């Protein structure tokens, strides 16, 4: 299989290794109590939280706040990319990280246990629009104060980042959708179609990507609950028949077809290559 | 309040 190296980033179970829709693939102890927290190694492009008044607002210190960190001194959240690089200008192992990894490491730098070295590290959202890193004080992603994770037009520049986001995600994680390409399975020297797919109608690539995300790996219904990256993470979008062909086994090659755009739950809902 | 993990450590409230 000549596709092995190229198709490695689409082995979401191996490169991401956790839930996508709801990421709670690890546990951390904060002073005698275990908590669930995100642990996906890949960034989730376009993911945000919909509150049934926006989740990037700071946590309430009334009764209706958001998911983000409360105001701090010095203000470490929200913090711009340049603000972060300046903050870590003496740390050569951090100051030159890509914006997503840096945001992840910045969030993971904040220890809640002020008297001991705990392993709890907050998730984060990087907004490409403002170039701002938002540390999420609340790691919860769905509760149905009801809320749910989703891909949305409002969220297209958001990126959901766990503590485990690898510094080489650009090389090993998906981002762009593959235009004129179709996910397939390599068999006997030929790339065959995915034998069984679940067809969901979708008006455009965005809605297909949204659907895949809704059906993808989830660490919370509606260990034990951990998906470990297993799920309906991939989708072949036929732009002509407007079919989002969704499946749950990893693809191992590409098929040239001008009618198709290959997408994943981790991928950006718009960007193509 | 939080404590930074990377050096040098500080309290951020």
């Amino acid at each position: 299989n000549p596709w092995t190296e190229y198709m490695a980033k689409y082995d979401i179970e191996e490169v991401h290794g956790s839930g996508i829709r709801v990421d709670l693939g690890e546990d951390a102890e904060v002073a005698g109590t275990q908590y669930r927290l995100p642990s996906g190694k890949c960034p989730v492009f376009g993911k945000g939280i919909i509150i049934e008044t926006t989740f990037l607002k700071p946590v309430a210190t009334l009764k209706d706040g958001g998911f983000a960190f409360p105001p701090t001194n010095p203000l470490i959240s929200p913090m711009t990319l340049n603000g972060m690089r300046d903050f870590y200008k003496n740390n050569e192992y951090v100051k030159n990280l890509d914006e997503l990894t840096l945001c992840s490491r910045h969030a993971g730098n904040m220890n809640p246990d002020n008297d001991k070295n705990s392993n709890y590290k907050y998730p984060a959202v990087y907004d490409y629009n403002d170039k701002k890193c938002h540390i999420l004080y609340i790691a919860a992603q769905e509760n149905n104060f009801c809320f749910r994770p989703a891909k949305d037009k409002l969220f297209e520049n958001y990126t959901y980042l766990s503590k485990n986001v690898v510094d080489n995600w650009e090389e090993v994680c998906p981002r762009k959708n593959l235009e004129n390409a179709k996910f397939g399975l390599w068999v006997d020297g030929n790339c065959e179609d995915i034998p069984h797919v679940n067809e969901f109608s979708a008006n455009d690539l965005f809605e297909c990507n949204k659907l895949v995300f809704e059906l993808s790996a989830s660490d919370q219904p509606k260990d034990r609950y951990k998906s470990h990256g297993k799920g309906y993470n991939w989708g072949n979008y036929n732009r002509e028949t407007q079919k989002c062909e969704i499946f749950n086994v990893k693809p191992t090659c590409l098929i040239n077809n001008s009618s198709y755009i290959a997408t994943t739950a981790l991928s950006h809902p718009i960007e193509v290559e | 309040c939080w404590t930074t993990r990377m050096s040098p450590p500080q309290q951020i409230c």
